[PDB]
């Protein structure tokens, strides 16, 4: 019931860590 | 819309908006995204100045405290940025592509109907021109803002062609511009 979500962004590729897989 | 975008070669300038114009833009955001209305005081606080970053090809990016909220081209519809969408995923209806399509949309490709009709994908009813959040099989966060080019019923039936236009995707030029400053 509480927003904004705070999504962790990877410090190297800058993506959500579930998309790291896709960034060399 | 941002595949070869970057601040240097695309951003002309950044105007701060007057109260007259801010109320009008908020109204258009309300009309476009009804469920955003209770959250606008939080996204665009009374206290904070509102700026438009003006970009080549008549692209505008709405910013508050240097955070990029929405963008449009011409006086077309507003689209949430992916960063705003990650904070408020409910702003947009969803479509879910199969995991195989992830690599292609992260390289800027449009979404083809097999990416939406194959196992692992989830297609939900949507009229053409609907602004949708693209989700990925097995992934919690959105990776693309899209526009339906065929309706979701057509996509099930025709099953070939561009189903969804890729407008903004993770690590495109807009994504890389984390703040304006
Ligand atoms: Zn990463």
């Amino acid at each position: 019931a509480d927003y904004p979500l705070r999504v962790l962004y990877c410090g190297v590729c800058s993506l959500p860590t579930e998309y790291c897989e896709y960034m060399p | 819309m941002f595949k070869k975008f970057d601040e240097k070669e695309n951003v002309s300038n950044c105007i701060q908006l007057k109260t007259s114009v801010i109320k009008g833009i908020k109204n258009q955001l309300i009309e476009q995204f009804p469920g955003i209305e209770p959250w606008l005081n939080q996204i665009m606080p009374k206290k904070d100045p509102v700026k438009i970053v003006r970009c080549h090809e008549h692209i505008e990016i709405l910013t508050v405290n240097g955070e990029l909220l929405f963008f449009r081209q011409r006086e077309g519809p507003f689209y949430p940025t992916l960063r705003l969408l990650h904070k408020y995923p409910f702003i947009l209806p969803h479509q879910q592509v199969d995991k195989g399509a992830i690599k292609f949309v992260l390289s800027g490709a449009n979404i083809m109907c097999p990416g939406l009709t194959s196992p692992g994908a989830k297609l939900y009813p949507a009229a053409v021109d609907t602004i949708v959040a693209i989700m990925a099989e097995g992934k919690q966060h959105a990776l693309c803002v899209g526009v339906m080019k065929m309706s979701a019923e057509d996509i099930e039936k025709v099953n070939k062609g561009i189903g969804i236009e890729n407008i903004h995707y993770l690590n495109d030029g807009l994504w890389h511009m984390k703040t304006y400053k």
